[PDB]
Protein backbone atom coordinates (compact mmCIF):
# COMPACT_ATOMS: atom_id res chain seq x y z
CA UNK A 1 0.00 0.00 0.00
CA UNK A 2 1.00 3.79 0.21
CA UNK A 3 1.25 3.60 4.01
CA UNK A 4 4.37 4.46 5.08
CA UNK A 5 4.02 3.06 8.18
CA UNK A 6 1.20 2.47 11.47
CA UNK A 7 2.30 4.05 14.62
CA UNK A 8 0.40 3.85 18.14
CA UNK A 9 1.37 6.45 20.49
CA UNK A 10 -0.51 6.17 24.16
CA UNK A 11 -0.87 9.87 25.67
CA UNK A 12 0.33 8.39 28.86
CA UNK A 13 3.85 8.80 26.74
CA UNK A 14 6.97 9.18 29.01
CA UNK A 15 4.99 9.42 32.30
CA UNK A 16 3.21 5.39 32.19
CA UNK A 17 5.37 2.77 33.51
CA UNK A 18 7.09 0.00 31.22
CA UNK A 19 7.39 -3.38 32.07
CA UNK A 20 9.36 -6.33 30.64
CA UNK A 21 8.33 -9.91 29.57
CA UNK A 22 10.40 -12.69 28.67
CA UNK A 23 9.91 -13.90 24.90
CA UNK A 24 9.84 -17.44 23.93
CA UNK A 25 13.71 -16.74 23.06
CA UNK A 26 14.77 -15.27 26.08
CA UNK A 27 15.41 -11.69 25.35
CA UNK A 28 13.59 -9.05 27.37
CA UNK A 29 10.63 -7.26 25.52
CA UNK A 30 9.63 -3.89 26.99
CA UNK A 31 6.25 -2.77 27.12
CA UNK A 32 3.35 -0.17 28.81
CA UNK A 33 2.13 -1.64 31.56
CA UNK A 34 -1.58 -1.78 32.59
CA UNK A 35 -3.60 -3.11 35.26
CA UNK A 36 -7.68 -3.30 35.27
CA UNK A 37 -10.17 -0.72 34.81
CA UNK A 38 -7.16 1.94 33.48
CA UNK A 39 -7.82 3.68 30.46
CA UNK A 40 -6.22 3.10 27.36
CA UNK A 41 -5.84 6.64 25.37
CA UNK A 42 -3.71 7.44 22.60
CA UNK A 43 -3.47 8.69 19.02
CA UNK A 44 -3.37 6.40 15.66
CA UNK A 45 -0.87 7.88 13.62
CA UNK A 46 -0.65 6.85 9.74
CA UNK A 47 2.16 8.44 7.45
CA UNK A 48 1.75 7.90 3.55
CA UNK A 49 5.24 7.88 1.71
CA UNK A 50 3.93 10.13 -0.88
CA UNK A 51 0.99 12.92 -0.47
CA UNK A 52 -1.86 13.06 -2.53
CA UNK A 53 -1.90 9.71 -3.61
CA UNK A 54 -5.02 8.31 -2.68
CA UNK A 55 -5.82 5.13 -0.88
CA UNK A 56 -9.51 3.29 -0.80
CA UNK A 57 -10.09 1.55 2.13
CA UNK A 58 -13.28 -0.64 3.43
CA UNK A 59 -12.63 0.95 7.02
CA UNK A 60 -9.91 1.75 9.67
CA UNK A 61 -10.48 0.12 13.28
CA UNK A 62 -8.45 0.10 16.24
CA UNK A 63 -9.26 -2.91 18.80
CA UNK A 64 -8.39 -3.36 22.30
CA UNK A 65 -7.76 -6.99 22.63
CA UNK A 66 -6.90 -9.85 25.74
CA UNK A 67 -6.33 -13.03 23.62
CA UNK A 68 -5.38 -16.19 25.10
CA UNK A 69 -3.53 -18.40 22.97
CA UNK A 70 -3.26 -22.05 23.54
CA UNK A 71 -1.11 -24.71 22.09
CA UNK A 72 1.27 -22.49 19.99
CA UNK A 73 -0.28 -23.83 17.06
CA UNK A 74 -3.66 -22.20 15.77
CA UNK A 75 -6.78 -21.88 16.14
CA UNK A 76 -8.18 -22.68 19.76
CA UNK A 77 -7.52 -18.61 20.51
CA UNK A 78 -10.20 -16.53 21.73
CA UNK A 79 -10.45 -13.17 22.26
CA UNK A 80 -12.07 -13.29 26.07
CA UNK A 81 -11.57 -9.11 25.74
CA UNK A 82 -12.49 -7.31 22.56
CA UNK A 83 -12.95 -3.46 22.12
CA UNK A 84 -13.61 -1.77 18.93
CA UNK A 85 -12.89 2.09 18.29
CA UNK A 86 -13.70 2.71 14.23
CA UNK A 87 -11.47 5.67 13.01
CA UNK A 88 -13.05 5.96 9.45
CA UNK A 89 -15.85 4.55 7.46
CA UNK A 90 -15.31 3.40 4.25
CA UNK A 91 -13.61 5.97 2.39
CA UNK A 92 -10.32 7.68 1.04
CA UNK A 93 -7.01 9.27 2.29
CA UNK A 94 -5.19 11.35 0.43
CA UNK A 95 -3.05 12.27 3.23
CA UNK A 96 -1.00 11.51 6.53
CA UNK A 97 -3.82 11.60 9.69
CA UNK A 98 -4.06 11.20 13.42
CA UNK A 99 -6.98 9.29 14.40
CA UNK A 100 -7.83 9.94 18.54
CA UNK A 101 -8.43 6.77 20.48
CA UNK A 102 -9.99 6.21 24.15
CA UNK A 103 -11.23 2.84 26.01
CA UNK A 104 -12.53 4.12 29.19
CA UNK A 105 -12.14 1.55 31.78
CA UNK A 106 -11.10 -1.21 30.54
CA UNK A 107 -11.53 -4.80 31.91
CA UNK A 108 -7.89 -6.56 32.18
CA UNK A 109 -8.97 -9.54 34.36
CA UNK A 110 -5.91 -11.30 33.90
CA UNK A 111 -1.98 -11.17 34.22
CA UNK A 112 -0.14 -11.32 30.65
CA UNK A 113 1.41 -14.84 30.64
CA UNK A 114 4.38 -16.08 28.29
CA UNK A 115 4.27 -19.67 28.47
CA UNK A 116 5.94 -23.07 26.75
CA UNK A 117 2.73 -24.56 25.73
CA UNK A 118 0.06 -21.14 26.54
CA UNK A 119 -0.16 -17.94 25.59
CA UNK A 120 -2.10 -14.71 27.43
CA UNK A 121 -1.62 -11.29 25.91
CA UNK A 122 -3.33 -8.12 25.52
CA UNK A 123 -2.55 -5.62 22.32
CA UNK A 124 -3.96 -2.60 20.62
CA UNK A 125 -4.29 -3.45 16.82
CA UNK A 126 -4.60 -0.81 14.14
CA UNK A 127 -6.91 -2.65 11.00
CA UNK A 128 -7.13 -1.11 7.59
CA UNK A 129 -9.65 -2.81 5.82
CA UNK A 130 -9.04 -3.33 2.07
CA UNK A 131 -10.00 -5.44 -0.83
CA UNK A 132 -6.55 -8.39 2.60
CA UNK A 133 -6.70 -6.28 5.27
CA UNK A 134 -3.34 -4.15 6.76
CA UNK A 135 -2.60 -5.20 10.32
CA UNK A 136 -0.66 -3.40 13.15
CA UNK A 137 -0.19 -4.43 16.22
CA UNK A 138 0.68 -3.05 20.02
CA UNK A 139 1.90 -4.85 22.26
CA UNK A 140 0.62 -3.96 25.99
CA UNK A 141 1.18 -5.40 29.48
CA UNK A 142 -1.25 -6.56 32.20
CA UNK A 143 -0.49 -7.09 35.91
CA UNK A 144 -2.24 -8.34 38.41
CA UNK A 145 -1.80 -7.07 41.78
CA UNK A 146 -3.13 -8.52 45.22
CA UNK A 147 -3.29 -7.89 49.16
CA UNK A 148 -2.22 -10.13 52.28
CA UNK A 149 -1.63 -9.87 55.64
CA UNK A 150 1.94 -10.06 56.91
CA UNK A 151 1.16 -12.95 59.24
CA UNK A 152 3.00 -16.73 59.85
CA UNK A 153 1.11 -20.11 58.69
CA UNK A 154 4.36 -21.85 59.52
CA UNK A 155 3.64 -25.11 57.74
CA UNK A 156 6.15 -27.78 57.43
CA UNK A 157 6.34 -30.91 54.99
CA UNK A 158 8.56 -34.10 56.26
CA UNK A 159 9.99 -36.71 54.74
CA UNK A 160 9.85 -39.56 56.75
CA UNK A 161 10.94 -43.85 56.20
CA UNK A 162 9.35 -44.45 59.82
CA UNK A 163 11.57 -44.61 62.94
CA UNK A 164 15.03 -44.81 60.99
CA UNK A 165 14.98 -41.82 59.11
CA UNK A 166 12.44 -38.40 59.33
CA UNK A 167 13.33 -34.72 57.67
CA UNK A 168 11.18 -32.35 58.54
CA UNK A 169 11.27 -29.01 56.62
CA UNK A 170 9.37 -25.51 58.39
CA UNK A 171 8.67 -22.55 56.41
CA UNK A 172 6.85 -19.56 57.51
CA UNK A 173 3.64 -19.02 55.10
CA UNK A 174 1.75 -20.79 52.29
CA UNK A 175 1.14 -17.14 50.36
CA UNK A 176 4.26 -15.46 49.49
CA UNK A 177 4.18 -12.05 47.52
CA UNK A 178 6.88 -11.86 44.27
CA UNK A 179 9.65 -10.24 46.48
CA UNK A 180 8.98 -11.96 49.40
CA UNK A 181 11.49 -14.19 51.21
CA UNK A 182 10.66 -17.42 52.34
CA UNK A 183 11.90 -18.14 55.72
CA UNK A 184 12.53 -21.73 56.88
CA UNK A 185 14.76 -23.96 58.73
CA UNK A 186 15.52 -27.75 58.00
CA UNK A 187 15.27 -29.84 61.31
CA UNK A 188 17.16 -33.17 61.68
CA UNK A 189 14.48 -34.63 63.72
CA UNK A 190 16.31 -38.46 63.32
CA UNK A 191 18.75 -39.96 60.89
CA UNK A 192 19.20 -43.73 61.62
CA UNK A 193 20.76 -43.47 58.18
CA UNK A 194 22.78 -41.28 56.56
CA UNK A 195 21.84 -38.87 53.84
CA UNK A 196 23.10 -38.52 50.57
CA UNK A 197 21.70 -35.59 49.25
CA UNK A 198 19.20 -33.33 49.99
CA UNK A 199 17.51 -30.41 47.58
CA UNK A 200 15.16 -28.00 48.33
CA UNK A 201 13.47 -26.48 45.07
CA UNK A 202 10.86 -24.07 43.71
CA UNK A 203 8.91 -25.06 40.87
CA UNK A 204 6.38 -23.88 38.50
CA UNK A 205 3.62 -26.25 36.78
CA UNK A 206 2.12 -24.59 34.21
CA UNK A 207 -1.18 -26.68 33.04
CA UNK A 208 -2.50 -26.36 30.01
CA UNK A 209 -5.26 -28.23 29.30
CA UNK A 210 -9.20 -28.40 28.37
CA UNK A 211 -11.37 -30.90 30.06
CA UNK A 212 -9.93 -34.71 29.90
CA UNK A 213 -7.16 -33.21 27.29
CA UNK A 214 -4.40 -31.78 29.94
CA UNK A 215 -1.10 -31.19 29.41
CA UNK A 216 1.76 -30.31 32.36
CA UNK A 217 4.74 -28.90 31.71
CA UNK A 218 7.44 -28.14 35.21
CA UNK A 219 10.13 -25.89 35.43
CA UNK A 220 12.80 -25.25 38.49
CA UNK A 221 13.11 -21.56 39.12
CA UNK A 222 15.30 -22.22 41.96
CA UNK A 223 17.85 -24.83 43.72
CA UNK A 224 18.87 -24.91 48.01
CA UNK A 225 21.42 -27.91 47.63
CA UNK A 226 21.32 -28.59 51.32
CA UNK A 227 23.76 -31.31 51.50
CA UNK A 228 26.20 -33.05 49.03
CA UNK A 229 26.71 -35.03 52.08
CA UNK A 230 27.21 -36.39 54.74
CA UNK A 231 26.78 -34.74 58.24
CA UNK A 232 19.34 -27.88 61.70
CA UNK A 233 19.72 -25.45 58.81
CA UNK A 234 18.41 -21.97 58.35
CA UNK A 235 16.52 -21.53 54.81
CA UNK A 236 16.16 -18.17 53.05
CA UNK A 237 15.38 -18.60 49.61
CA UNK A 238 14.65 -15.16 48.17
CA UNK A 239 12.22 -14.48 45.57
CA UNK A 240 13.04 -11.48 44.26
CA UNK A 241 16.40 -12.40 42.46
CA UNK A 242 14.12 -14.45 40.18
CA UNK A 243 10.99 -13.61 37.83
CA UNK A 244 8.34 -15.65 39.31
CA UNK A 245 4.79 -14.85 38.10
CA UNK A 246 1.80 -14.57 40.38
CA UNK A 247 -0.12 -17.80 40.77
CA UNK A 248 -2.68 -18.08 37.96
CA UNK A 249 -5.85 -20.28 38.62
CA UNK A 250 -8.43 -21.90 36.43
CA UNK A 251 -7.86 -18.64 33.68
CA UNK A 252 -10.61 -19.19 31.93
CA UNK A 253 -10.13 -22.77 32.05
CA UNK A 254 -7.62 -22.55 29.52
CA UNK A 255 -5.00 -22.81 32.29
CA UNK A 256 -3.36 -22.56 35.61
CA UNK A 257 0.05 -21.85 36.85
CA UNK A 258 1.11 -22.80 40.55
CA UNK A 259 4.64 -22.95 42.20
CA UNK A 260 5.28 -25.32 44.57
CA UNK A 261 7.89 -25.87 47.35
CA UNK A 262 9.93 -29.84 46.84
CA UNK A 263 11.95 -31.18 49.67
CA UNK A 264 13.67 -34.35 47.69
CA UNK A 265 16.15 -36.42 49.49
CA UNK A 266 18.52 -39.24 48.98
CA UNK A 267 19.95 -41.64 51.05
CA UNK A 268 22.73 -44.23 51.44
CA UNK A 269 20.98 -46.72 49.92
CA UNK A 270 20.48 -43.89 46.56
CA UNK A 271 16.75 -44.44 47.25
CA UNK A 272 14.81 -41.11 46.45
CA UNK A 273 12.50 -39.46 48.85
CA UNK A 274 9.93 -36.79 47.85
CA UNK A 275 7.48 -34.15 49.42
CA UNK A 276 5.64 -31.50 46.74
CA UNK A 277 3.12 -28.45 48.53
CA UNK A 278 1.89 -25.90 46.72
CA UNK A 279 2.73 -21.77 47.99
CA UNK A 280 0.54 -19.60 46.48
CA UNK A 281 2.28 -16.29 45.22
CA UNK A 282 0.89 -13.09 44.10
CA UNK A 283 2.33 -9.60 43.25
CA UNK A 284 2.40 -6.41 45.94
CA UNK A 285 1.72 -3.00 44.52
CA UNK A 286 3.69 -0.77 43.37
CA UNK A 287 2.46 2.47 45.51
CA UNK B 1 -20.69 2.83 40.81
CA UNK B 2 -18.40 6.29 42.60
CA UNK B 3 -18.40 6.01 46.21
CA UNK B 4 -20.87 7.83 48.26
CA UNK B 5 -21.57 8.20 51.79
CA UNK B 6 -24.66 6.93 53.63
CA UNK B 7 -26.23 7.63 57.11
CA UNK B 8 -28.53 5.07 58.75
CA UNK B 9 -30.36 6.26 61.79
CA UNK B 10 -30.85 3.13 63.93
CA UNK B 11 -34.56 2.40 64.00
CA UNK B 12 -36.50 -0.10 66.38
CA UNK B 13 -34.56 -3.39 66.18
CA UNK B 14 -32.22 -2.92 63.03
CA UNK B 15 -29.86 -0.69 60.47
CA UNK B 16 -32.48 -2.79 58.00
CA UNK B 17 -29.97 -4.21 55.78
CA UNK B 18 -27.82 -7.20 55.54
CA UNK B 19 -24.25 -7.99 54.51
CA UNK B 20 -23.06 -10.85 52.02
CA UNK B 21 -19.30 -11.48 50.98
CA UNK B 22 -15.97 -13.40 51.40
CA UNK B 23 -14.93 -15.25 54.73
CA UNK B 24 -11.02 -14.81 53.80
CA UNK B 25 -8.82 -11.86 54.42
CA UNK B 26 -7.53 -10.21 51.25
CA UNK B 27 -7.37 -10.97 47.88
CA UNK B 28 -7.33 -9.89 44.11
CA UNK B 29 -7.19 -5.80 43.59
CA UNK B 30 -9.81 -5.18 40.92
CA UNK B 31 -11.51 -2.31 39.29
CA UNK B 32 -14.35 -0.60 40.37
CA UNK B 33 -15.26 2.35 38.56
CA UNK B 34 -11.36 2.26 37.49
CA UNK B 35 -10.46 2.50 40.46
CA UNK B 36 -8.70 -0.57 42.06
CA UNK B 37 -10.27 -2.20 45.18
CA UNK B 38 -9.39 -5.25 47.32
CA UNK B 39 -12.48 -7.26 47.54
CA UNK B 40 -15.64 -5.80 49.62
CA UNK B 41 -18.40 -7.35 51.76
CA UNK B 42 -21.67 -6.27 49.61
CA UNK B 43 -25.42 -5.66 50.73
CA UNK B 44 -27.11 -8.36 49.99
CA UNK B 45 -30.54 -6.90 51.30
CA UNK B 46 -32.69 -3.92 52.25
CA UNK B 47 -35.12 -4.05 54.45
CA UNK B 48 -38.29 -1.86 52.39
CA UNK B 49 -38.77 1.16 54.19
CA UNK B 50 -36.28 0.27 56.41
CA UNK B 51 -34.04 2.36 58.22
CA UNK B 52 -31.22 1.75 55.36
CA UNK B 53 -33.74 2.10 52.75
CA UNK B 54 -34.57 5.84 53.61
CA UNK B 55 -30.96 6.52 54.05
CA UNK B 56 -30.22 5.58 50.38
CA UNK B 57 -28.62 2.03 50.66
CA UNK B 58 -29.15 -0.19 47.41
CA UNK B 59 -29.31 -3.96 47.01
CA UNK B 60 -25.51 -4.03 45.79
CA UNK B 61 -24.06 -1.95 47.48
CA UNK B 62 -20.24 -2.62 48.01
CA UNK B 63 -18.91 -1.15 51.43
CA UNK B 64 -15.40 0.54 51.41
CA UNK B 65 -15.98 1.81 54.94
CA UNK B 66 -17.75 1.36 58.06
CA UNK B 67 -17.76 5.08 59.76
CA UNK B 68 -14.75 6.11 57.94
CA UNK B 69 -12.93 2.63 58.73
CA UNK B 70 -11.60 1.03 55.26
CA UNK B 71 -12.79 -2.78 55.06
CA UNK B 72 -11.09 -3.52 52.00
CA UNK B 73 -9.97 -6.91 51.94
CA UNK B 74 -11.55 -7.56 55.14
CA UNK B 75 -13.16 -11.08 56.11
CA UNK B 76 -17.19 -11.05 56.22
CA UNK B 77 -17.20 -11.47 60.32
CA UNK B 78 -14.92 -8.29 60.74
CA UNK B 79 -17.32 -6.14 58.74
CA UNK B 80 -20.69 -7.55 60.33
CA UNK B 81 -18.92 -6.91 64.43
CA UNK B 82 -17.87 -3.56 62.87
CA UNK B 83 -21.58 -2.95 61.97
CA UNK B 84 -22.52 -4.24 65.33
CA UNK B 85 -21.16 -1.85 67.64
CA UNK B 86 -24.80 -0.78 68.63
CA UNK B 87 -24.58 3.11 67.85
CA UNK B 88 -27.50 4.09 67.10
CA UNK B 89 -26.24 6.40 64.07
CA UNK B 90 -23.79 4.16 61.16
CA UNK B 91 -22.10 6.06 58.44
CA UNK B 92 -21.23 3.85 55.39
CA UNK B 93 -19.31 4.98 52.33
CA UNK B 94 -20.60 2.63 49.47
CA UNK B 95 -20.15 2.01 45.93
CA UNK B 96 -23.15 1.33 44.00
CA UNK B 97 -23.35 -1.42 41.57
HG1 LIG C 1 8.23 6.89 7.40
HG1 LIG D 1 17.66 -48.18 60.05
Amino acid sequence: GPICEIDVALNDGETRKMAEMKTEDGKVEKHYLFYDGESVSGKVNLAFKQPGKRLEHQGIRIEFVGQIELFNDKSNTHEFVNLVKELALPGELTQSRSYDFEFMQVEKPYESYIGANVRLRYFLKVTIVRRTDLVKEYDLIVHQLATYPDVNNSIKMEVGIEDCLHIEFEYNKSKYHLKDVIVGKIYFLLVRIKIQHMELQLIKKEITGIGPSTTTETETIAKYEIMDGAPSIPIRLFLAGYDPTPTMRDVNKKFSVRYFLNLVLVDEEDRRYFKQQEIILWRKAPE
Amino acid sequence: GSPRVVRIVKSESGYGFNVRGQVSEGGQLRSINGELYAPLQHVSAVLPGGAADRAGVRKGDRILEVNGVNVEGATHKQVVDLIRAGEKELILTVLSV
